[PDB]
């Protein structure tokens, strides 16, 4: 004779943010000229990967 | 309970796929 199973998957989440102020951004940008939210984006988009 | 939490719906599986036995045999006609 015969027999059979079951089995099961299902899956999971994550979620990151960023934040970055606006006094401290202006400030940041007019001595050095840089980008923060970019830099912010893209560092979160690198980790998400990485982090996995 | 409520729709908006997006956990009250009940949800339904999937079949996917089915599994066979592998078949049977062996090599001692040489002999």
């Amino acid at each position: 004779n015969h027999e059979m199973k079951k089995y099961t998957l299902f899956p999971s989440q994550f979620v990151i943010a960023a934040e970055h102020t606006v006094q401290a951004a202006y400030e940041a940008q007019r001595e050095f000229g840089l980008d923060l939210g970019s830099l912010q984006f893209r560092t979160l988009k690198e980790y998400l990967s990485h982090e996995q | 309970e409520m729709m908006s939490v997006s956990d009250g719906v009940m949800r339904l599986p999937l079949f996917l796929a089915m599994i066979l036995p592998v078949q049977l045999g062996a090599a001692t006609a040489d002999a």
